[PDB]
């Protein structure tokens, strides 16, 4: 990078979506400065999710599933074979939801 | 208001600084505007708040 | 949304002036609005919402 | 001088010429000044080229400057 | 198709922001950001060819030093007109 600097009005110029997600940084660098390093470094995430994301379309949904996904996966995050347990206690949630997110996890390819 | 005595000019009235901000208030929107300041009315509204 | 005009009109009254497509102007209204929610027009625009 | 410190790229010179002087890696414009034009010449390759543009910019080759670089 | 998609969207940015240092379960109210200006349908983000060729071509240039044309014709498999390009446009910026 570096050279972004110079780049801040070409790394727009005859862009696309690029711009669009160029908005994405700006939140992201917004969020880079809230998160206490240097807001410049967010190009790198955005252009590493061009090449690991990029390539195809996604449909985004609006409601609750993203809730249910967001709970899941703070649920599974700290899961490690012998801690449901641990899980339930400390997200306030029954075994059946613990549960349904390690179904979540096993089931996935 | 009250009225109270004054050392001030023949000219001068003492106005208090409270009422002074409500009276003149559509002008501190105004004037807040063209300093550019306030990006919004009710954004000058608040500031005055 | 009938701005500036005494009525709006809907997917299909817009439709039949420009051109029939369905998920086309949906997509093209979906991408405006995305435009408009960029932080270098909607900076004034986000002052509205505790409005 | 506003010009000694600029970069060679304030000169708008030709393709040829822009290529041949990134041989000897001359990144100011004091750097050719003081540079000679029995010297420049070895290189292929610019002899026409040159006198007209830094005439043009109150310019010549051969001249001695002291303290060069200044950094 | 859209659960699995948040999913991997989710851990691909949260393992980036590892990488980057920053703290991973700040994801998830980026892809909520994702959301909130992009909700409503399906869009197609394929490649963003402009800032990839743009770096592209800044590796290009700051691969040559000198003279190293051919490599950089053999490596980045670009003819030497594209160099010339290159370095004018490195040229422009000052």
């Amino acid at each position: 990078d570096t050279i972004l600097a110079h780049l801040d009005n070409p790394a727009e110029d005859t862009s696309r979506f690029p711009a669009l997600l160029a908005e994405l940084n700006d939140l992201l660098r917004g969020e880079l400065s809230r998160l206490g390093v240097d807001p410049a470094h967010s190009l790198e995430i955005v252009v590493a999710i061009c090449k690991h994301l990029g390539g195809g379309q996604v449909y985004i949904p609006r409601g609750q599933a993203l809730d249910s996904l967001i709970r899941d996966l703070r649920i599974w995050n700290d899961f490690n074979g012998r801690n449901v347990s641990e899980l339930t206690t400390r997200y306030g949630v029954t075994f059946n939801t613990v549960y349904k997110a390690i179904r979540r996890m096993r089931r996935l390819k | 208001s009250v009225i109270t005595v004054g050392y001030l000019r023949l000219h001068q009235c003492g106005l208090p600084k409270k009422m002074a901000l409500e009276l003149f208030k559509p002008f501190i929107y105004g004037k807040l505007e063209l300093r550019g300041l306030a990006t919004t009315i009710k954004a000058a509204k608040k500031m005055v708040e | 949304f009938g701005i500036d005009m005494n009525t709006d009109y809907t997917l299909e009254e817009v439709g039949k002036q420009f051109d029939v497509t369905r998920e086309r102007i949906r997509q093209i209204e979906a991408k405006a609005l995305r435009k408009l929610r960029h932080p270098s027009r909607s900076e004034v625009l986000r002052s509205f919402l505790d409005d | 001088d506003p010009i000694l410190l600029r970069p060679v790229d304030d000169l708008e010179l030709t393709v040829r010429s822009a290529n041949c002087l990134k041989a000897e890696a001359i990144h100011y414009i004091g750097d050719l000044v003081q540079r000679t034009e029995v010297e420049l010449l070895k290189t292929p390759n610019s002899l026409t080229e040159i006198k007209d543009v830094l005439a043009s910019r109150g310019l010549s080759l051969g001249m001695r400057l002291e303290n060069w670089p200044p950094a």
